[PDB]
């Protein structure tokens, strides 16, 4: 028990966490989370050649989000968290990071004709 | 000929010699990390530098819209009657007049001099 | 498999609170560390700059152990946020926004060096060497 | 559909819709009206607020106004003044200038108190005939004859104490880019530049270099290692190593160093050439000792130890490339690019890529008015700004109170302007000795064709006498952008030149929604990427600084090209060079580069149907222009730098036709052949039939011919 | 004629490429002209 | 230049104007005496005899091997002209350097000069001291080599980086 001393759990768990990248007016939007918190609802369609997902706003939040899951080899990436008590905690090692875009982003048809 | 990078600080491995086994062992100068080598020769110097540049030229050249091109040398790898020749175009310009080829088929990125 | 075949669909809530501060904690893949050394670590930032700015000094094993200094990247959210998703036991899924970003790397304990003698060393052996010459 | 063997009637069809919208004389108009809608605005919007102190004010300006050019009477009562009355009277054609500033008083007495005063009085600025800032913009030959103007005069001079006066565009080399020489007289082998500006914004540009030194240095000791990298950084006395710098950023380590400078580890010829660099520099092996080396040789020897600390801090992080980065953040680039800047030098030692040319016209760049009045107008608002301290604080000490509209000394910016325009010395009055002469001539009213062959002229800014002959003679990549006939003999010959007829110099835009478009297309970022991932991938640079990645170049080249083609996204006047050999696509968006069109040609055939002539001959009452035709992807303007990644058709029916033929791949052809000479030698009939030095003699003749 | 070999006639007139070609030689003809005079001027100045 | 290289016109004027030391390109005009002034032989022969000629201009290519023993012959084929040295074994006086230098030549840029190495192997030692010591080949073998190894009675400041100093210095300042 001090200050400087960092808990290991979530690693020598092996605990897992996923990375997500979000857009700032989606992140705007959800500052005006719905409820407690939620947002929204996230969908997950694995095929035999094929893996999407995609999150949906929720109703009170809208008044389709595809992910773009992105490699995180190279780097070995952990979260590490302080506390309101200032006490030192590792959650977990990162498992998955990912960057939602907008659909259909305007023209880039255009760019490819 | 190449060379030799620590295990265990990531930097320069020289080469030292032992008294005991006659052998040559690659030393750190920031830790002492060892191991024996495999070749037991350091230095060369190539002064003919006779390099000849079919390793060093790119397949990707027969998309230039500003080389001449040929029907009569086709490529052997693939059959195609259609090439792209140039010149050196680097130093070792003594007697460099030769003509190197690049077939110009796709995926096919044949090399070959004459 | 079910990587291939495999379906699903969970609920995701960002909550307006939390009761820790999340940051990333990186590691180069290329030193492959094993977790499982760690019996016990310290973490604290550094002394040279002399908080929360302060680069993370992190001490594994408790007396005898490793040591990395973290420096903390430029930006985090300059342009996009970043969140951390976590699976929970009603599967659904909970974000956690990242804080900040610190960059880890190893150090070496050996080899100290003191440039002001060294400045003097490769002057001597630049004479040396050019002396006794033809 | 195709124009078959018409070309001769088509060709001059298409050149009529160029000159009946550009004019001759938009070279100078484009660059004022830019000067004056954006490069003022963000020269008073980017200063540093004057806080200044018990309480202590606050003053900061946010907004410019102009208005028409106006004189005051004898007794006060203002009028407009007419071009025509500033000959005869000889007056000056100037407009007002105003600013809102805001001031608030912060003493924490309960309350913050706050005030701003609007349009307040700045000084006078010249305004160019004919801008979008004149009285005679957008008038109708009735009224141009009303006011006793020629409706043929092309405007683009100022009025200056009676006299016109003409701004010659200056040439200038390329920035933000790396050059190797070989200096065969001096020390070093080789050597690196790369002069770097941070957008606008930094009245010098720290230029630093990369050396080398000899092999041949006499001297048993460095016999056997070899040459040792140096360099040469701004604001210190002593040459520095390399990797002392390299550890100033962190990476003290010697894995991390040699992995910024070498791509690719299974290369011994060149790892062999960077070790004896480590073996001089195993001496400053710690951050804060490094720091402590460079810093003790400045401009100010520090006497204590944390002062060197702290000033090598800022040199290495204000005055190092800052065209990369100046924030003290995001220091990870600025070691990419030095390593990027070393590598670059070592190929050049091993003879795998050539030296780099002075005088190749694609390294050049050109001053018009804009970025010459707004370099003048930099050093004027800052020493007016330097001046309302003084008055502020000899005027607060007694406590009394403050008052601006009294601080501002007017004739600063007013007779600033006006004194090095009329006179020409491009500096200050008491610097009549510091300044670059020769800028701002007065207008030649001779002939017509002599005033015309006047607003088109470029200047060499290298000395008048100097017997060197490669900054004199025709270089190739004058091709269709410099007149190649036209030059004055005497003293001057090769130094003062005329641009060709359809040469368009580009003006200048950001790089922001090129950069927004980049990442979203699969462009890996500098940090979060592996060093080992580098050796089979396209380094991107955008308007001079790395910025990334990319493991499909091509098909982004093409796609760019395409945009440019309708120029959908991007400004018709960006550059996008790729070079298949040295692994990298380069993208230019800077003001000073020249360009001029070409017609785009696809398989064989030109994109130029039937289609778009008998609707380009009625452009009288069809609002269908030259616009309209750069719009719809059929012709396209090309820089100098692109124009070596090209490959050019003189002309359609003659070279374009399926035989044993010399060339298959044609990307672009020609308007007409004849656009490759200036204004005073198109005068000239059948000039393919006369000896060249003969042409010569003509253009400079033509000049002083009465009419 | 790659190269600068001007093949016409001065009554037939050139083609493009070759007035290109002969401006460059003219061009230094002229150049070195201008530095002649100067240079002998000077140093007979000073042997007299 | 339109006329090899020799100044004339108003440049060779001021050369000859003031003495400066330095013209821009000296020459000395030679003629010969003897039969040598009529046949072509001998005139080339005295010509490859004035003209100054390096090491690096007739090596083909340089390598630093490790034999701590003489009969360890690390290279696969060198083996058999060491080893009949090796049966008439002399100067192994202190040691055995177990640093070796190995040089390659060219032939070509070797009987153009009418050099073959034994008169360089002679030189390289008669020179330079006797710190060095030379075993070679026969020419009869296609590839000339020649390896060195330094002299022994100094191993009873590295040799390696000495060693690449010797080689850095003696292709240069070869005086052939
Ligand atoms: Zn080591
Ligand atoms: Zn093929």
């Amino acid at each position: 028990a001090e200050r400087g001393e960092l808990d290991l759990t979530g690693a020598k768990q092996n605990t897992g966490v996923w990375l997500v990248k979000v857009p700032k007016y989606l992140s705007q939007q959800w500052a005006k989370a719905s409820g407690r918190g939620e947002v929204g609802k996230l969908r997950i369609a694995k095929t035999q050649g094929r893996t999407e997902v995609s999150f949906t706003l929720n109703e009170d939040l809208a008044n389709e989000h595809p992910f773009v899951l992105q490699s995180v080899g190279g780097q070995t990436l952990t979260v590490f968290t302080e506390s309101s008590s200032d006490k030192l905690s590792l959650e977990g090692i990162v498992v998955q990071r990912a960057e939602c875009r907008p659909a259909a982003s305007e023209n880039y048809m255009r760019l490819k004709r | 000929v190449g060379i030799r990078f620590c295990q265990e600080c990531n930097n320069m491995l020289y080469p030292k010699e032992d008294k005991e086994n006659r052998i040559l062992l690659y030393a750190c100068r920031n830790c002492d990390y060892q191991q024996e080598a495999d070749n037991s020769c350091i230095y060369v110097n190539k002064i003919t530098h006779e390099v000849d540049e079919l390793t060093q030229i790119i397949a990707d050249v027969s998309q230039d819209p500003t080389l001449p091109r040929t029907e009569d040398h086709p490529c052997q790898k693939c059959g195609h009657k259609e090439a792209v020749f140039f010149q050196s175009h680097s130093a070792r310009a003594e007697d460099a007049m030769r003509l190197y080829y690049v077939c110009t088929a796709p995926h096919c990125g044949h090399r070959w001099t004459e | 498999g079910p990587s291939s075949q495999n379906v699903t669909e969970y609920v995701v809530r960002v909550p307006k609170n939390t009761t820790k501060k999340y940051n990333i904690m990186a590691f180069n893949a290329a030193d492959k560390v094993n977790f499982a050394t760690w019996n016990q670590a310290r973490l604290e930032r550094d002394l040279s700059n002399k908080p929360e700015d302060q680069p993370w000094l992190l001490r594994v094993n408790g007396k005898s152990g490793r040591k990395f200094k973290g420096i903390k990247k430029g930006g985090v959210t300059e342009n996009t946020s970043y969140y951390i998703f976590t699976q929970c036991p009603d599967g659904a899924f909970e974000a956690f926004p990242v804080h900040n970003w610190y960059n880890f790397t190893p150090l070496a304990r050996h080899r100290t060096l003191t440039a002001e003698e060294a400045e003097e060393e490769w002057e001597r052996r630049n004479k040396v060497l050019n002396h006794f010459s033809i | 559909e195709i124009t078959p063997d018409l070309w001769q009637e088509a060709c001059w069809i298409v050149i009529s819709s160029y000159f009946d919208e550009k004019g001759l004389v938009r070279q100078q108009l484009d660059s004022f009206d830019e000067f004056i809608q954006m490069s003022v605005q963000r020269i008073v919007e980017d200063a540093p607020p004057i806080d200044l102190q018990p309480p202590r004010y606050l003053l900061k300006f946010e907004q410019i106004y102009l208005s028409k050019p106006t004189h005051w009477e004898r007794d006060g009562a203002p009028s407009p003044m007419m071009p025509n009355e500033a000959r005869l009277r000889n007056l000056t054609y100037s407009a007002p200038l105003y600013v809102d500033i805001t001031k608030t008083v912060i003493k924490e007495g309960e309350e913050q108190l706050q005030t701003q005063h609007q349009k307040t009085f700045i000084g006078k600025i010249p305004i160019m005939l004919r801008s979008t800032y004149c009285l005679l913009n957008g008038l109708t030959d009735r009224d141009l004859c009303e006011l006793n103007e020629c409706p043929l005069d092309p405007g683009g001079y100022f009025i200056i104490n009676g006299s016109e006066k003409v701004l010659i565009a200056q040439e200038k080399m390329a920035t933000n880019t790396v050059y190797v020489f070989a200096k065969k007289d001096s020390k070093y082998a080789y050597t690196g530049e790369c002069r770097s500006c941070l957008e606008n914004s930094s009245r010098p540009t720290s230029t630093i270099w990369v050396s080398m030194l000899a092999r041949g240095g006499q001297g048993a000791k460095k016999s056997a290692i070899g040459q040792r990298i140096v360099a040469t950084l701004p604001y210190i006395k002593q040459e520095v190593p390399i990797i002392i710098v390299f550890r100033a950023l962190g990476f003290v380590s010697d894995r991390d160093i040699l992995e910024h400078i070498i791509y690719d580890f299974e290369d011994p010829e060149m790892m062999e050439m960077v070790k004896p660099s480590l073996d001089e520099a195993f001496v400053i092996q710690e951050q804060n000792v490094a720091l402590n080396f460079i810093g003790s040789r400045g401009a100010k020897p520090g006497v204590t130890k944390e002062k060197r600390i702290k000033y090598a801090k800022e040199v290495l992080q204000k005055e190092m490339l800052p065209h990369v980065g100046v924030s003290d953040f995001c220091e990870t680039k600025k070691a990419y690019f030095l390593g990027y800047m070393v590598h670059r030098l070592l190929l050049a030692a091993l003879g795998r890529r050539e030296l780099d040319d002075r005088d190749h016209y694609g390294n050049k760049r050109l001053d018009l008015a804009g970025p010459l009045l707004a370099f003048l107008f930099r050093g004027m608002f800052k020493n007016l700004l330097k001046e309302v301290r003084i008055y502020a604080q000899k005027f607060i000490d007694r406590g009394k109170d403050f008052n601006l509209e009294l601080a501002i000394k007017t004739r600063i910016i007013s007779d600033g302007l006006k004194y090095s325009l009329a006179t020409g010395n491009w500096g200050d009055q008491k610097k009549a000795h510091q300044a670059r002469a020769g800028v701002s001539q007065v207008l030649n009213r001779l002939t017509f064709a002599s005033t015309l062959s006047h607003l088109r002229r470029l200047n060499s800014p290298i000395g008048r006498d100097g017997k060197l002959a490669k900054p004199r003679q025709l270089h190739n990549t004058l091709w269709g952008m410099v007149c190649p006939a036209e030059t004055p003999e005497g003293h001057a010959v090769g130094l003062v030149k005329n641009l060709a007829l359809m040469a368009y110099i580009s003006v200048g835009s950001q790089p922001s929604p090129i950069l927004e478009f980049l990442e979203e297309w699969s462009m890996e970022n500098l940090e979060e990427i592996s060093p080992a991932a580098i050796a089979d991938a396209t380094k991107i640079f955008v308007n001079g600084c790395w910025v990334g990645i990319h493991k499909d170049p091509e098909q982004l080249m093409n796609t760019l090209r395409k945009l440019r083609r309708q120029m959908d996204i991007i400004v018709s006047e960006v550059s996008m060079i790729r070079d298949i050999r040295e692994r990298e696509i380069r993208i230019y968006t800077d003001a000073g580069r020249i360009c001029r069109p070409l017609l785009i040609v696809e398989k064989q055939k030109l994109l130029l149907k039937k289609r778009h002539i008998d609707q380009l001959k009625e452009r009288e009452y069809n609002n269908y222009s030259w616009q309209d035709l750069v719009a719809s992807g059929v012709v396209e303007y090309i820089d100098t730098l692109e124009e070596e990644t090209v490959m050019l058709a003189m002309t359609p029916d003659d070279l374009q036709e399926k035989e044993v033929a010399y060339c298959s791949t044609y990307t672009h052809c020609e308007i007409h052949p004849s656009m490759i000479l200036g204004v005073c030698a198109s005068i000239i009939p059948f000039p393919d039939h006369n000896q060249s030095p003969r042409n010569t003699y003509q253009s400079a003749m033509g000049k002083q011919a009465m009419g | 004629e790659s190269r600068g070999f001007v093949e016409n006639s001065y009554l037939a007139g050139l083609t493009p490429t070759e007035f290109f070609f002969h401006a460059m030689g003219g061009r230094e003809g002229l150049i070195d002209t201008a530095v002649k005079t100067a240079e002998t001027g000077y140093i007979q100045r000073r042997l007299i | 230049f339109h006329y090899k290289n020799v100044t004339l016109g108003v440049p060779r004027l001021k050369e000859l104007i003031n003495i400066s030391k330095k013209p821009k390109t000296p020459s000395l005009t030679v003629f010969l005496l003897g039969q040598s002034a009529r046949d072509a032989e001998r005139a080339k022969d005295i010509l490859c005899r004035l003209e100054h000629t390096t090491l690096r201009k007739v090596t083909a290519n340089t390598a630093i091997y490790y034999d701590p023993n003489p009969q360890s012959t690390v290279v696969a084929e060198d083996q058999e002209w060491v080893n009949v040295y090796y049966e008439m074994p002399d100067f192994d006086v202190a040691r055995i350097s177990p640093w070796l230098l190995r040089v390659e030549l060219d032939r070509k840029h070797m009987t153009d000069r009418k050099l073959t190495m034994e008169q360089i192997a002679e030189k390289i030692n008669a020179g330079f001291g006797d710190d060095l010591n030379c075993i070679f080949n026969d020419d009869n073998a296609e590839k000339l080599v020649l390896r060195i190894r330094i002299m022994n009675s100094d191993e009873n400041m590295d040799d390696d980086v000495f060693l690449r100093c010797i080689e850095s210095n003696m292709l240069t300042d070869m005086t052939l």
